[PDB]
């Protein structure tokens, strides 16, 4: 299971940026998915996931309201729109999912967490 | 919330390490499970998954790669540590929404 | 002991809120049921469905609820999923027989019977032979939530009904008939 983000980039703070991760080596339909970034700051921190049927969507508190997971399953692509970026915000968003969807219901799709991509830069 | 300890490990290579992580709170889930995972995370690279549910390695992991623990106290062992090694050693737990991950460790060969 | 009556009923129940009927003081006739044509599925566990009528019990429920046709194996023994965890459990036990036929030109209809629910959130599993009719909007850490706010979402779903009603017959004074 293979996860490849983009859309990384330097923006300036109350701007806003969008991420995308393509997956391949499995089907994105059968899978929820998930953002996770990375900071000195925070370490590994999860911030959101959208469920395999693109309807429920569940937001950490540090990013509940700012944030939006969305997903586009007829491109095997999962995205992340951030709005009013903080310096905070400052991280490696790894695009991340699970192999084992046995259990593809709340909250068992955080057991896991076994698939993970090479991660982009945000600034 | 996870602790992890000790920060920095200084293991001569060839020689047994262990990783040390606490939650704030029980990590048993409403089933009974306990939904505390290790990952390693190699530089220049994303984490991986080495062993999940306290001590049950993933296909592909060495042998050399086991843990324990339970309640709120986990550990991940090596029965030695490689070059290969190199890295940090995260604790996660997901027992609890929003899952959360450990500061991690990071394990060095001497 | 009136089978026919849950078998044959005019209206079942959601999942997440099956009934039970008691079945008691009364001579079992499974026989009619045994090698009848109406169950499209007709599952014992540890009991041999021939010889239920050589079997003697203090009491028998018949649990009736309608579950879409894909889920009606989540009613088992040793089973996990949506149905089998968050909406009717079976233990981890012997059990008496499940029951099941397509209800396709019953409770189906052309633009999916919606009348039907289900629960799929819920803080924690039920137990077996569990039955949660709550209706309040779930929140994943247990903190007070008003939908259709973030992380606000209600435990309950609807069925797109193909349906099948199921009975489920579990044992614990009725016996089978005598032949004279
Ligand atoms: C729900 O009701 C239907 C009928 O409305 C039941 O199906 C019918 O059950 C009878 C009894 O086994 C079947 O045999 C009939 O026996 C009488 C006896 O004199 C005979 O005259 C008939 O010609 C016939 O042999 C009958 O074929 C059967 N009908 C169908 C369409 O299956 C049904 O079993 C009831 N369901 C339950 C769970 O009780
Ligand atoms: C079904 O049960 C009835 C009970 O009267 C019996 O007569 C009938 O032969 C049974 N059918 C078969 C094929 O055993």
């Amino acid at each position: 299971a293979q996860l490849v983000e983009s859309g990384g980039a330097l923006v300036q703070p109350g701007r806003s940026l969008r991420l995308s991760c393509a997956a391949s080596g499995f089907t994105f339909r059968n899978y929820a998915m998930h953002w996770v970034r990375q900071a000195p700051a925070t370490g590994l921190q999860w911030l959101a996931v959208i469920t395999s049927d693109g309807r429920n969507k569940f937001y950490a508190d540090s990013v509940k309201g700012r944030f939006t997971i969305s997903r586009e399953d007829s491109k095997n692509t999962l995205y992340l729109q951030m709005d009013s970026l903080r310096g905070e915000d400052t991280a490696v968003y790894y695009c991340v999912t699970q192999r084992d969807n046995s259990r593809d219901y709340f909250p068992h799709y955080f057991h896991d967490m076994d698939v993970w991509g090479q991660g982009t830069t945000v600034a | 919330v996870l602790t992890q300890s000790p920060l920095s490990l200084p293991v001569t290579l060839g020689q047994p390490a262990s990783i040390s992580c606490r939650s704030s709170q029980s990590l048993v889930y409403s089933d009974g499970d306990t939904y505390l995972n290790w990952f390693q995370q190699r530089p220049g690279q994303s984490p991986r998954r080495l062993i999940y549910q306290v001590s049950n390695r993933d296909s592909g992991v060495p042998d050399r790669f086991s843990g324990s623990g339970s309640g709120t106290d986990f550990t991940l062992k090596i029965s030695r540590v490689e070059a290969e090694d190199v890295g940090v050693y995260y604790c996660m737990q997901g027992s609890h929404w929003p899952p959360t991950f450990g500061q991690g460790t990071k394990v060095e060969i001497k | 002991c009136p089978f026919g009556e849950v078998f044959n009923a005019t209206k079942f129940p959601s999942v997440y809120a099956w009934e039970r009927k008691k079945i008691s003081n009364c001579v079992a006739d499974y026989s009619v049921l045994y090698n009848s044509t109406f169950f499209s599925t007709f599952k014992c566990y540890g009991v041999s469905a021939t010889k239920l009528n050589d079997l003697c019990f203090s009491n028998v429920y018949a649990d009736s609820f309608v579950v879409k046709g894909d889920d009606v194996r989540q009613i088992a023994p040793g089973q996990t999923g949506v149905i089998a965890d968050y909406n009717y459990k079976l233990p981890d036990d012997f059990m008496g027989c499940v029951l099941a036929w397509n209800t396709r030109n019953i409770d189906a209809t052309s633009t999916g019977n919606y009348n039907y629910k289900y629960r799929y959130l819920r803080h924690g599993k039920l137990r077996p032979f569990e039955r949660d009719i709550s209706n309040v909007p779930f929140s994943p850490d247990g903190k007070p939530c008003t939908p259709p706010a973030l992380n606000c979402y209600w435990p309950l779903n609807d069925y797109g009904f193909q349906p099948y009603r199921v009975v489920v017959l579990s044992f614990e004074t009725v016996c089978g008939p005598k032949l004279s």
